[PDB]
């Protein structure tokens, strides 16, 4: 019942072309509503409420202040930028695929194919499906990126159809972490 | 190449909790234990890379728990309305009988920054093999977290993420089951 | 205007005795700090405090002890001064805004500790003319003070013409000489010259004065000696100018 | 390697 | 280490001339160090005087600079020409660019710059006391800022260090040593080191 007050604070950021751009941002929060912004174009404190007025005017009267977070595109940036590069932006993990039909059932009946590929890092990924050879464009339903929380992603992408016999479905997964496309089939049988 | 590093922070008053961590395109970089005052980090292996003082981030956690006491002043003490989290519970492999798994269960979308996640083994409380995630941030300034419980997949075994915010009237129980 | 300012400027003690050092600003400065300069080299923070708060680092483990109720005030004390130590205190202020703040700092406190207060002695003052040989080859007048037998190096000197106290043509040693080798004497001399034109020397309506100022006990101190009891005092010595 | 830490700006009083 | 090491000692430069005061710095909890340079003048407390918080970047004040230099972990400070003014104790500090860690102030280095006499005039004078004749001290004074006055050679006589005065008024400067004594010693011989016979001047007292 006791109630309860929030204070957040996010330095962030943001790299364009690797570090031939960055924009840095320097946030602060009260109830999860930005009341004062620095910004590296601005240079200076803006309050996005009026009530982080007082703060603004206040940081700004500071050549010291403002001289740290004018600086902070390179200090602060690029450096955090150059330390975790080797693991963060080079992070390279392979997904394993696997490929499911959704229900036990005769052919010729309604189905939906599920293409399932878990574990890989960064998030760009395409993911295309295959009948008999012509890649399918209709039909298709995905999930979208799945965060797991542990610098891996998720996705699954279905396909709906009618099995016939002697169909081959194909899934084929692109992403950096492989020099060549993963392609893993699925056979309709009967 | 365009990413995104956040250094995000916050302070709750009257529970006196803080939290500081580092965010990479979505995921946590580390955050630094305020209790051993020590650098976790989320992957062991980024601590063999890299290193990081504890003391600065303590710095900043005494500075926002300052500004804080201003900034609820100056709202004429403003108070925040929660938020209920939305949970949702997943494996992060497709289920296959006595091929270990790992069931994840993702609170999504609520603040303030403080939940009860427990799972349950057939009605039982388990905590042996569980582990969890601070709070991460999200740019519409709302948290997320994730439980983790690795399993064997069985046929008579039957799993619930409850979870409990004061957004909620009621604790929220999210299902899990080998017919999914 | 701004000032910040520690006292006392000087300061003797003896062994085991409780020394206070006081620092203000009135800068509005969030956080103070405690230097300790040693003869060697380095200053060594010994305490700091932001705001109403100190925190220990760096040199508290030598036995001090830190207090501030006010932003403005920050006081040091010595736990216990052991022993014969020969130490200057500064004090600094600088503001809290999140970024490296300038510091601003304060004159210093010394401080020296002896096992007798029988080895404190104010000094004495000579004036020494110029000599003839100067005016005629120079066309200027040099006068020499010379200030002997002091204990500890705690004085300041100065020169006065006809009562006002001059700058121009004075120099002072940066540093006094140790009279005799023992350490258990170590009585100190200083010496001064102030040189006017021969002409301004020549006027035997200008006078001249050196004065040298003494930081010694205080008569809150225990005196036993049947020697005048070396408190803080001005000594002086003059010449009037000579056809 | 050693990661920075960006401060947060004190507020006022 | 996280440190700062600085020229030791005292340095001694002419009047307008040129000035270099090494600094390096070593870092291990410092992620990002920013760089300073405070003064100290005579009877005064240090304030700042040079300033860089950005790698590379090189900051200037009162004719002094220092570049903020990463390939060489230095931070040296110069001047093309010193002024008199310019004789103070220079201190090399070193924080972090957060600004949550308290400066790293290095051991401190001594510059007294010594005046440019232009006209020399090596002289030794002696003079009595106002009180009695029978005291009586000895003065070095109007040589080169160049001559090295050593001293307290022997020990019953007493020998102080250069000084140099300024006469405002008359707009000139004259270096000056004393030297005095209680044994029945002569003035001229005192400084019998630091002196060149063929050059300074001896009057008959
Ligand atoms: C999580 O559960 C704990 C324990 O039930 C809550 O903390 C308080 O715990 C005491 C018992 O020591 C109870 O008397 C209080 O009623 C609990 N507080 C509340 C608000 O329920 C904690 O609050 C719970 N957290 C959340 C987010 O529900």
């Amino acid at each position: 019942t006791r109630p309860r007050f929030l204070e957040q604070v996010k330095h962030e950021c943001h790299f364009f072309n690797g570090t031939e751009r960055v924009r840095f941002l320097d946030r602060y929060f009260y109830h999860q509503e930005e009341y004062v912004r620095f910004d590296s174009d601005v240079g200076e404190y803006r309050a996005v409420t009026e009530l982080g007025r007082p703060d603004a005017e206040y940081w700004n009267s500071q050549k010291d202040l403002l001289e740290q977070k004018r600086a902070a595109v390179d200090t602060y940036c690029r450096h955090n930028y150059g330390v975790g590069e080797s693991f963060t932006v080079q992070r390279r993990v392979y997904p394993e695929v696997t490929v499911y039909p959704a229900k036990t059932q005769p052919l010729q009946h309604h189905n939906l194919l599920v293409c399932s590929v878990n574990g890989f890092y960064p998030g760009s990924i395409e993911v295309r499906w295959f009948r008999n050879g012509q890649e399918e464009k209709t039909g298709v339903v995905s999930t979208g990126l799945i965060q797991n929380g542990d610098w891996t992603f998720q996705t699954l992408v279905m396909l709906e159809t009618v099995p016939r016999s002697g169909e081959v479905y194909t899934c084929q997964v692109e992403h950096p972490s492989l020099t060549s496309p993963l392609t893993v089939e699925w056979r309709a049988g009967s | 190449e365009e990413h995104v590093i956040i250094q995000a922070e916050f302070y709750l008053n009257p529970d006196q909790s803080g939290e500081f961590m580092f965010d990479f395109d979505g995921d946590e970089i580390f955050h630094v234990d305020m209790a051993k005052k020590e650098t976790v980090w989320r992957l062991e292996e980024f601590g063999r890379f890299a290193s990081f003082e504890a003391q600065g981030a303590l710095a900043n956690i005494a500075v926002d728990k300052a500004n804080l006491e201003i900034m609820t002043k100056r709202s004429n003490y403003t108070p925040i309305t929660n938020v209920p989290p939305e949970v949702t519970v997943l494996t992060n492999s497709p289920v296959e009988l006595r091929e270990p798994n790992v069931l994840i269960c993702f609170i999504d979308k609520f603040t303030p920054p403080v939940v009860n996640v427990t799972w349950l083994r057939n009605g039982k409380p388990v905590t042996t093999g569980v582990s969890e995630t601070v709070f991460l941030p999200r740019e519409d300034h709302l948290f997320r977290k994730f439980h983790y419980l690795p399993f064997l997949p069985s046929t008579e075994d039957v799993y619930d993420c409850r979870v409990e915010h004061w957004g909620l009237d009621e604790p929220l129980l999210k299902h899990w089951e080998f017919d999914t | 205007g701004g000032i910040i300012t520690q006292t006392p400027k000087f300061l003797i003690g003896q062994e085991g005795q409780k020394l206070t050092l006081k620092c203000q600003q009135n800068f509005n400065h969030d956080t103070m700090y405690w230097y300790r300069q040693d003869s060697g080299k380095g200053l060594r923070l010994i305490y700091y405090s932001i705001t109403e708060n100190d925190l220990q680092k760096g040199d508290l483990s030598e036995g001090y002890d830190a207090s501030r109720e006010k932003k403005s005030s920050f006081s040091l004390t010595v736990t216990s001064a052991q022993k014969n130590e020969m130490a200057v205190f500064l004090c600094a202020s600088s503001l809290r805004t999140g970024a490296n703040s300038d510091y601003t700092f304060g004159s210093g406190t010394r401080l020296l500790v002896i096992e007798d207060l029988n080895k404190v002695f104010p000094p004495e003052v000579a004036v020494f003319e110029p000599s003839e040989a100067e005016i005629s080859h120079t066309q200027k007048a040099t006068l020499v003070c010379l200030a002997t037998g002091f204990f500890p190096d705690h004085v300041e000197l100065s020169w006065w013409v006809n009562g006002k106290e001059v700058h121009s043509g004075v120099c002072t040693d940066p540093q006094p000489l140790k009279e005799q080798p023992a350490l258990n004497d170590s009585r100190y001399a200083l010496s001064s010259r102030l040189r006017v034109s021969a002409t301004f020397w020549q006027n035997p309506r200008n006078h001249f004065r050196c004065q040298v100022q003494f930081y010694g006990l205080s008569e809150n101190d225990e005196w036993t000696q049947d020697r005048a009891k070396p408190v803080t005092q001005i000594v002086s010595a003059e010449a009037w100018g000579r056809a | 390697g050693v990661y920075a830490t960006r401060s947060s700006a004190v507020r006022l009083r | 280490g996280d440190s700062v090491t600085q020229t030791e000692g005292q340095v001694t430069v002419s009047e307008s001339k040129s000035l270099i005061i090494n600094c390096t710095y070593s870092t291990t909890s410092i992620a990002y160090p920013n760089l300073f340079w405070y003064v100290r003048y005579p009877g005064e407390g240090l304030q700042l005087l040079l300033k860089v918080i950005t790698a590379g970047q090189k900051g200037s004040s009162r004719g002094f600079e220092a570049t903020y230099n990463k390939e060489t972990t230095s931070f040296h400070l110069q001047k093309a020409s010193v002024q008199e003014s310019d004789s103070a104790v220079y201190y090399c500090a070193l924080g972090d660019h957060s600004g949550s860690w308290q400066l790293i102030f290095g051991s401190g280095t001594q510059l007294t710059v010594m005046p440019d006499i232009q006209n020399p005039d090596p002289a030794v004078y002696q003079l009595r006391d106002s009180k009695s004749s029978d005291k009586s001290v000895c003065l070095f004074t109007d040589f080169d800022s160049q001559t090295n006055v050593s001293q307290s050679k022997d020990s019953d006589v007493y020998i102080t260090d250069k000084c140099v005065l300024d006469m405002r008024s008359m707009d000139f400067k004259s270096n000056s040593a004393v030297a005095w004594s209680n044994k029945s010693f002569a003035c001229a011989n005192a400084f019998n080191n630091s002196i060149i016979p063929e050059d300074t001047f001896f009057p008959s007292p």
